[PDB]
């Protein structure tokens, strides 16, 4: 009747390398796990299908692409059970795909836990994943009225319009699910080490200084030449007897022959304070 | 900034109004008033230079930097000429 | 035979006409599209830069708005532009 | 299953009501890394503060246990445990040790967490409940606005 | 029997570079080898033989498992000219082998090929053979060209590993001479027991 | 310059298999990894898992599969076809000196340069554990031989579009970019000198090793710490009378423009005196 | 010499102890050590009127272990300095 959807980190992020920034015509793949059906979802083990010139086809679909990647999963240690699979469309506001589904209901009478979790290539550059997805009735009142998304309150689903205010009737073709993040210890302070802000940056004692001989200098010339002008023009501007306040050009005309000036003066202060002084730590 | 991100439009600049409140003319002919992102440079406006706009919502999405320059006027310099003026 | 590979056409749909006009970004540039306003669309990694260059003809999508492959110029060789009588 | 098993969780806590022993409580903890039902091992997790009633200070040690785990599930009971004859007038220090872990976390789980003690200890004054928790309706969210009104049906009700 | 997994393992070393056999030695091992790799394709639908190296300056490796023997032929055309067969680091690769067979439904059973002699002892390789039975698989040992200038030192080895033949602990010899090189397999117990020919 | 870029799902990847069959405590995991590059530089992103076992006491036991792991490229060249194989990656926690001897077989297969990288179980170090190399034939001084050899160069963690924003959103709780960053990163700065020193605490043991019972002496090693003294220490106090002007010179532009920018705040006080003068209809 | 010179904080000769090991006059001695100078010996540049020899030594002189007994500890003992003194910059 209802169910919940979970998503490990390592599951997260794979066809997303080819869906976000690997470009439209899309890929699909197989997802793994292990979970109980109408509490939590659980997906581990992924892999993509094969891509072709129509994309999506029967040649995906069958399992000759498949039989030689379940004898590379207890090869590698990794194996798990189907959980579904997944896809992605470039953002159609309704019905993205039909033929997706026709997938998901052959394989739903094999399996009856997978779920279809499809994803935005082309609304995700926000970062956050768009949360779709398809599945077969539960335990069934949906063959005529009933509510998805455990705790059905929860937080508005967005999206745009049409299939958004179309669950109540095509609730038979169309599962409600809220899809949630999870990671466990190592995938939490374990990548948080590697990556934090931008890389690690592993050997920490390279710096710029090293590469400064005729730059130190021109440091020197970067926090004298560009700091006389806002010296003159943040006096420039301020002698104007005008005021009258109301708006005028006080949006934001002052910044850059007031206010930023005291920014500008601040940016060859940051750099300043960026190597300091005695940074070789200590020593002579 | 990153809803808007490639569907851009091309648009003009027309007239500021408010703090983050402005009409943005269009290369339609159709002039819009949208919210002026706080990201953006408020101090680069001229009513000469083109913005970026949205395909459905027709929101001003970056102002363009001086590299704004659009070929469709065949922008460009002269390479090694040839008549000589002596 | 031929008329098959069109009904799986449907999910592509014919795409418009686009040229480089000026570098912008890395990838993505300044397209202005003959058929309609000016519109900026994205790109593809299926091609690389050196043929994007300025005064060339692209190709970009309706809906999605990307740059999909890189076509040979097309000068339109219509009856006056060409005449198909020749010499 | 996860039907009964958090349901057997509730009962497992309610067995102690008292000090407690610390028996009953490493055996609890140890089940957490092992079964993968969400409401199982949060159920565990929410057994610790039954099995601990008037302890107080003495139980932090399982609350600093708690706290430093990354998983969500199982910070539950480092609120509702340290108050409890904390009612009427409380202790700063209690309040000051539930501030920083609020308001650094924006998650669901650590954030409706203490919420549990700020009830108890408005109980002192009506009026001063409006005061400090005050802050959680002046901001723009879901969650930081949802545990405004939590403490308004206790003592002000 | 049921379903196996063949462990190929030559000897590349200096007696099988020559034709010591009045006809060729390594010249039709090529046909020999992909004749015994076609007798266990057709008896049973799985079919996957790993080639490895005991020789040639330590152990090595040609080919892996395959259903074909064109991914085979790469290993047979490529023959290292030096070195000698090395029974002790080379078994424990095989012991490790014995391990990344893809269903429990596939049997192993180690085919072993010694042009050469060994100096190896035999009670280093009878701690090794307890993995036999621990694992349930069986075992193939052809010697030739050995037993003539030399004793038989995988002889314990049966011992330790000796079962009914319904399991494991299958001894073969191959004596050479005025024969054939194909004809060498009759003379073995491995021809026999079938029904097809 | 040849700069490997490795994409954090790498180490993803194979931290899945450590916990599966729980390898680990000197087990190697040996990986293969893909791109294209006909550069000098190497990109790598993708990677898949090779089923490899290794004997603790033997070192010279080693199993590797050649066209049946390939399955896997083939799978993926029918996905991804520009991206090729550029080399391989393995774990070698203590560095097993297998991959020393055979540099023909995993080149056999990867028409770029030959690269080694390392993923440990562990990689729990606040420096660079992981490590790349190249394998070259190197003139060593030490009087032996000139052999192959590992050539060590620098290497990172990849971001892209894909990735940025999604390991972000997964943390989404410790960030702190801004100026104060220079007191996390120059006392990491200290840690990296504090991580050296534990390198120097295994120096401590270089030299213990021998005294240790029958260990050899690398002539390579002695001739970079025989230059800690005459580089780089009284000796630059000859220079330290023009050196510490031009550190002054930094303070003195510093102090004088900081008090500057910070007095344009004034018109709070002119703000809130307009404020009761607006008190008419409050 | 060289190992003789090198002790602390000198790196530099004199034009004494040099031509008195080798009894030759100090007018060829100064271009006869500039052939050894040319196969990467030392790169210093000898005075004239000064008298004294500079040195810069890049020679890697190998067939250590007498000095790795002191050499060694300089660079922990004398870094745990470093290591002392960084501990009050952890304010932040």
């Amino acid at each position: 009747t209802k169910e919940t959807v979970y998503i490990s980190s390592i599951a997260l992020l794979k066809m997303l390398k080819h869906g976000r920034a690997g470009v439209p015509m899309e890929v699909m793949g197989l997802m793994l796990g292990e979970f109980v059906d109408d509490y939590t979802v659980n997906v581990v083990d992924v892999f993509a299908m094969p891509q072709s010139g129509t994309g999506v086809s029967v040649e995906a679909v069958d399992d000759v692409f498949q039989a030689k990647m379940m004898d590379m999963l207890k090869q590698t240690g990794r194996d798990q059970m189907v959980v579904g699979w997944y896809h992605s469309h470039p953002g159609f506001g309704c019905w993205l795909s039909s033929v997706d589904v026709n997938t998901q209901k052959s394989f739903e009478q094999l399996n009856s836990r997978a779920v279809a979790v499809v994803v935005d290539p082309i609304q995700s550059v926000k970062g956050k994943v768009v949360i779709d997805a398809f599945r077969l009735i539960d335990t069934g009142a949906l063959i005529n009225n009933l509510e998805p998304r455990q705790t059905t309150s929860n937080t508005g689903l967005l999206n745009k319009a049409n299939i958004q205010a179309l669950i109540h009737g095509l609730n038979r073709h169309y599962y409600s699910l809220n899809i949630d993040y999870h990671k466990t210890a190592k995938e939490t302070k374990m990548l948080m080490n590697l990556h934090k802000e931008q890389w690690q940056s592993g050997l920490k004692m390279y710096d710029y200084e090293e590469k400064e001989e005729s730059n130190l200098a021109a440091t020197k010339s970067m926090v004298k030449i560009a700091e006389q002008y806002s010296k003159r023009i943040e006096e420039e501007k301020e002698l104007t007897e005008e005021e009258l306040k109301t708006r005028y050009v006080g949006r934001q005309d002052p910044k850059k022959h007031l206010s930023e000036t005291a920014d500008e003066t601040l940016e060859n202060n940051i750099v300043s304070v960026l190597t300091a002084g005695v940074n070789s730590v200590a020593i002579k | 900034k990153r809803i808007q991100s490639v569907p851009l439009v091309i648009g003009q600049f027309l007239e500021p109004i408010d703090q983050n409140t402005g009409i943005v003319s269009s290369t339609t002919g159709m002039s819009y008033v949208v919210r002026i992102l706080s990201t953006l440079d408020r101090e680069l406006l001229k009513p000469s230079m083109s913005v970026a706009l949205h395909r459905h919502s027709n929101a001003l999405v970056d102002i363009l930097p001086p590299d704004s320059d659009s070929s469709i006027s065949v922008m460009g310099e002269n390479e090694k000429p040839d008549v000589t003026y002596a | 035979d031929k008329t098959e590979n069109d009904i799986k056409a449907l999910q592509s749909i014919g795409q418009l006409i686009g040229e480089v006009m000026k570098e912008l970004s890395e990838e993505k540039y300044i397209v202005k599209a003959s058929s309609g306003p000016r519109y900026i669309v994205g790109v593809r990694n299926s091609v690389d830069r050196s043929k994007l260059k300025k005064g060339v003809r692209v190709t970009l999508d309706i809906t999605t708005l990307t740059i999909m492959r890189i076509l040979p110029r097309e000068t339109d060789p219509l009856v006056y532009n060409m005449t198909s009588f020749e010499q | 299953s996860a039907t009964s098993g958090e349901a057997a969780a509730l009962g497992m806590g309610l067995c102690m009501l008292g000090t407690g022993k610390p028996e009953a409580i490493h055996d609890m903890f140890t089940y957490s890394q092992e079964t993968q039902h969400g409401n199982i091992t949060r159920g565990l997790a929410v057994g610790l503060a039954l099995i601990n009633y008037g302890r107080q200070e003495l139980a932090d040690d399982l609350i600093t246990k708690m706290l430093a785990s990354d998983e969500s599930l199982l910070r539950y009971g480092g609120a509702f445990t340290i108050a409890l004859a904390y009612a009427g007038t409380g202790n700063n220090s209690a309040v000051k040790r539930l501030l920083h872990v609020a308001v650094s976390d924006s998650n669901d789980d650590v954030r409706r967490a203490a919420v549990i003690a700020l009830g108890f200890v408005l109980l002192r004054d009506y009026t001063t409940v409006p005061r400090i928790v005050q802050l959680l309706s002046k901001s723009h969210n879901a969650h930081v606005r949802c545990g405004t009104a939590f403490a308004l049906g206790i003592a002000c009700a | 029997m049921v379903l196996e997994a063949t462990v190929l393992v030559i000897d590349n070393s200096e007696y099988s570079r020559n034709g010591d056999f009045p006809r060729t030695r390594f010249e039709a091992q090529i046909d020999s080898v992909e004749f015994i790799f076609q007798a266990k394709r057709n008896s049973n639908p799985e079919n996957t033989v790993g080639l490895i190296s005991g020789a040639g300056a330590n152990p090595r490796v040609l080919s892996t498992f395959t259903a074909e023997f064109g991914k085979i032929l790469a290993g047979l055309h490529d023959t290292q000219i030096e070195g000698k067969l090395h029974m002790a680091t080379a078994l424990q690769i095989a012991q490790l082998t014995l391990k990344h067979r893809q269903n429990k439904v596939q049997h192993q059973r180690i085919v072993a090929f010694v042009c050469s002699p060994i100096s190896d002892s035999r009670d280093e390789l009878i701690r090794l053979a307890k993995t036999l039975k621990k694992n349930n698989v069986a075992v193939d040992i052809i010697n030739f060209g050995e037993i003539e200038q030399n004793t038989e030192l995988l002889d314990e080895f049966i011992a330790a590993v000796n079962n009914p033949q319904e399991e494991t602990s299958h001894l073969l010899t191959v004596t050479p001479g005025p024969r054939l090189l194909y004809e060498n397999i009759a003379s073995s117990p491995i021809i026999l027991e079938e029904g097809s020919s | 310059h040849e700069k490997v870029t490795i994409a954090p799902l790498v180490l993803l990847s194979a931290l899945d298999h450590y916990e599966r069959t729980q390898t680990k405590e000197n087990k190697r995991c040996v990986g293969v990894i893909l791109g294209d590059a006909n550069s000098s530089t190497i990109r790598v992103t993708n990677s898949f898992a090779l089923p490899f076992e290794e004997d603790e006491k033997n070192s010279d036991v080693w199993f590797l599969d050649h066209n049946y792991i390939e399955n896997m490229n083939e799978m993926c060249k029918k996905i991804n076809a520009k991206e090729k194989l550029i080399g391989w990656y393995h774990s070698g926690p203590k560095l097993r000196a297998s991959d020393l001897k055979i540099n023909e077989l995993f080149k056999k297969y990867t028409q770029n340069n030959p690269l080694l990288l390392i993923v440990d179980v562990k990689q729990q170090g606040v420096g660079l554990p992981t490590d790349a190399y190249v394998a070259i034939e190197q003139v060593k001084d030490d009087g032996t031989s000139t052999e192959k050899t590992f050539l060590h160069l620098p290497c990172t963690i990849e971001a892209e579009e894909a990735e940025e924003i999604g390991v972000e959103h997964l943390l989404r709780d410790v960030r702190d970019q801004a100026a104060g960053g220079l007191s996390i990163r120059l006392t990491n700065q200290l840690k990296s000198l504090k991580g050296l020193q534990s390198k120097l605490k295994d120096v401590v043991e270089y030299l213990d090793k021998v005294i240790n019972k029958e260990l050899p002496i690398n002539h390579t090693i002695l001739g970079k710490l025989q230059d800690v003294f005459n580089l780089l220490n009284n000796l630059q106090k000859a220079l330290t009378v023009k050196t510490n002007d031009e550190l002054m010179v930094i303070y003195i532009s510093n102090l004088v423009r900081s008090i500057i920018a910070f007095d344009d705040l004034i018109e709070n006080k002119i703000q809130n005196k307009k404020i009761q003068e607006q008190r008419v209809k409050d | 010499l060289i190992e003789t010179v090198f002790v602390k904080n000198i790196r530099m000769l004199s034009f004494e102890d040099i031509s008195k090991a080798t009894h030759l006059p100090k007018d060829n001695v100064e271009h006869l050590v500039m052939r050894a100078i040319s196969l990467g010996l030392l790169k210093g540049s000898i005075d004239q009127v000064n008298e004294l020899v500079t040195i810069s030594w890049v020679q890697p002189r190998i067939i250590s272990g007498d000095q790795i007994t002191k050499m060694k500890d300089r660079l922990v003992e004398w870094n745990d300095q470093v290591e002392k003194l960084g501990k009050k910059m952890e304010a932040r």
